[PDB]
């Protein structure tokens, strides 16, 4: 439950 | 720069692309952002907000 934060 | 996804707020298309506007685990909402949704590793969180819509 992670995300790449642009 | 990977970062733990509290849920999903919304969603958007923008450019033809499929955004996801995020809640950071343990950040304020006021760093919300919109990803686009390949930068998502939270298929059980899409699979919900999906279903729930």
């Amino acid at each position: 439950q992670t995300a790449r934060k642009s | 720069e990977e970062f733990a996804v509290e849920k999903i707020i919304d969603r958007r298309v923008r450019k033809g692309m499929v955004e996801y506007y995020l809640k950071w685990k343990g950040y304020p909402e006021t760093e919300n952002t919109w990803e686009p949704e390949n930068n998502l590793d939270c298929q059980d969180l899409i699979q919900q907000y999906e279903a729930s819509r």
